[PDB]
């Protein structure tokens, strides 16, 4: 009913000689080698409406028919998008079949209303020891998650996906917001290894929707992938009922891709080079993010600080909303201290006793003060020494060792190549577990004994196990067998254990090829269409 | 050379064939890719391209961003 007035890159104008669509409503393009959806941004007078394109726009001819949907983006929402794939526009991008929908929900809505929202306050518990003490996650609340690579940030991801949907019954949206592909597959099939997304006939035993948007999508693509993920999150909110983790990964790849396309709409950037609309560009995302009376969508969104400055517009707007900070550390996991949260560094709004208790509030704020009085007199102990400093100091350091120990878990999805079975660890056991040492019941205990443990009754179990190995290592001897002529033979020997590898000279590279014939005259298209030579002369 | 292909778009070529030169040379390099074979693709000076990209969209008059680069 519309046709193509205008393609420059990604913003098509087209126009409407009949009622022109709402904006943000979206239009499906008539003829076009992949599904093309258009969301219309504006209205621009003369019957014409402006949009942003969710694909390529290239092959795209002006007039061709563009239909009205009548309605935003609407994506397939309920228990049948656990452990899919879709993209932004909800098709399964998975090649698994089409997704069960239980129901069609529009992409764009404004925020649970005042009387809706909740007026408490109170805590996600996470059955990680060193997220539910020093930086509780609040029930409803946006997390910033400041980790990076090989801080094992992916397998904190699938932990908080597996403690939520164990304990609590929710279900989890992984929104992935300008990704690479080869980092989305990673994340994919590490889900599958995990158990938290399942294949085939047991789909529905998964615990994950992913949503993604990667990076060669265009900008409007890549905008609009985060409240495709709010949409699935909330059905499970409002209709299911659940309180659900969203993972909005990279929210500054957000930013980033919503500022692309004020750039394309035209509109003046604001300070530093975003969007006019920045504040309301994650306002209208990070206010659907909240606790209802149905249910809770907490977020856990992983934030890039540009050029290592805080007073950027973009964190500093995203750190108007954000409840409580995850700092994942590259020095605490050359420590071997998994999940690698940085114990002083996190933050958490929640932190305060009039929402957690003083009961939890002194343990934690006792912990971090033994860890920071540790933490301070590194640059005592190795210009002076070890044993130079009082014993007072020394029974600090002897106390934080098994503190910065007990914050170390092993978790439920790592056992599938660790080993090591998980734990999860309740709240008031965490509470409990650390009052005994900051008081001193656990002085005797070695501090590796406080390590990948569930809580304080394991702790015990791990002294009394270890303590014994002593008893058990008279049972054989150990020293030199067979210098080194045991099995290892000489070098000359080894060169004829070297397998046959067949080296073609020839490549191999007229596998199945057509081998056109090209030929350098340049055609062109008549007035009837016809392919035709360029007429000679001008 | 047995091996390589290269694609040149030198300076004095037109802004609009700096701008196609490294998306034709991924199309040549992604024939290996597409048939089992492996390739390597090096996009020398990729912010050469971007300065004849900015180039065609300041001139296209499209709405300039931070240091004059298109959305």
């Amino acid at each position: 009913a519309g046709y193509v007035s205008q393609v420059i890159g990604p913003v098509v104008d087209v126009r409407f000689d009949g009622e022109l669509p709402s904006i943000l409503s979206s239009l499906e393009v008539e003829g076009h080698s992949v599904r093309l959806v258009l969301e219309v941004a504006q209205h621009m007078g003369d019957n014409t409406v402006r949009c942003i394109a969710m694909d390529s726009t290239d092959g795209l001819v002006r007039g061709q028919k563009v239909v009205d949907t009548g309605s935003p983006i609407k994506v397939p929402v309920g228990r049948g998008t656990l452990g899919r794939i879709m993209n932004v526009i909800g098709e399964p991008v998975d090649e698994q079949g089409p997704i069960d929908a239980a129901d069609i929900w529009s992409i764009h809505r404004e925020a649970p209303e005042f009387t809706e929202q909740s007026t408490e306050q109170e805590i996600l518990v996470t059955g990680i020891k060193v997220v539910d003490l020093l930086a509780p996650y609040q029930r409803g609340g946006k997390i910033g998650l400041f980790g990076g690579a090989g801080v094992g940030k992916t397998v904190l991801i699938m932990e908080l996906i597996n403690n939520v949907a164990k304990a609590h019954g929710g279900f989890s949206v992984f929104a992935g917001v300008g990704e690479r592909t080869r980092e989305g597959n990673d994340l994919y099939r590490e889900m599958i290894e995990s158990g938290v997304i399942k294949l085939g006939a047991e789909r529905g035993n998964s615990k994950c929707t992913l949503v993604y948007g990667q990076m060669n999508e265009p900008p409007g693509a890549r905008a609009r992938v985060a409240l495709t993920g709010l949409t699935v999150a909330e059905y499970f909110r409002d209709i299911e009922g659940q309180d659900v983790l969203l993972f909005v990964d990279n929210i500054f790849r957000f930013t980033q891709a919503n500022s692309e396309v004020s750039a394309l709409l035209g509109r003046i950037p604001s300070a530093v080079g975003y969007q006019p609309t920045l504040a309301t560009d994650l306002g209208g995302l990070q206010e659907r993010i909240t606790t209802t009376t149905k249910g809770s969508i907490t977020s856990v969104q992983a934030v890039y600080v540009p050029a290592d400055d805080l007073t950027d517009p973009a964190p500093a707007t995203t750190f108007a909303h954000l409840d409580a900070t995850t700092v994942l550390s590259r020095s605490i996991a050359e420590l071997g201290i998994y999940p690698a949260v940085d114990p002083l560094d996190s933050t958490s709004r929640m932190l305060n006793p009039n929402v957690i208790g003083a009961e939890h509030y002194n343990v934690a704020r006792g912990v971090q003060k033994v860890l920071q009085d540790y933490k301070n007199l590194q640059d005592i102990i190795a210009i002076l020494g070890m044993d130079e400093l009082s014993e007072e100091d020394k029974l600090t350091v002897a106390r934080a060792r098994k503190i910065q120990r007990f914050l170390s878990q092993p978790f439920q999805v790592a056992e599938v190549f660790t080993g090591t079975p998980g734990k999860y660890v309740d709240l008031a056991d965490t509470i409990s577990g650390f009052q005994g040492v900051l008081t001193g019941k656990y002085d005797d205990l070695p501090e590796m004994a406080f390590y990948m443990v569930g809580d304080i009754k394991e702790v015990k179990e791990k002294a009394d196990k270890m303590a014994k190995d002593i008893a058990s290592r008279k049972e054989a001897d150990n020293k030199k067998v067979s210098e080194e002529l045991k099995d290892i033979p000489s070098l000359d020997k080894l060169v004829s254990e070297i397998k046959e590898v067949v080296i073609e000279e020839d490549d191999g590279l007229e596998e199945d090829f057509k081998a056109e014939a090209l030929s350098s005259e340049t055609v062109v298209l008549n007035e009837e269409g016809k392919s035709v030579p360029l007429p000679k002369k001008n | 050379m047995r091996y390589t292909i290269m694609v040149s778009a030198t300076a004095s070529d037109a802004a609009p064939l700096q701008f196609l030169a490294p998306y034709s040379g991924c199309a040549m390099a992604e024939y290996f890719r597409d048939t089992g074979k492996h390739g390597l693709i090096i996009y020398d000076d990729l912010s050469k391209q971007s300065v004849a990209y900015r180039q065609m969209s300041l001139l296209l008059r499209r709405p300039p961003g931070r240091e004059a680069f298109p959305g």
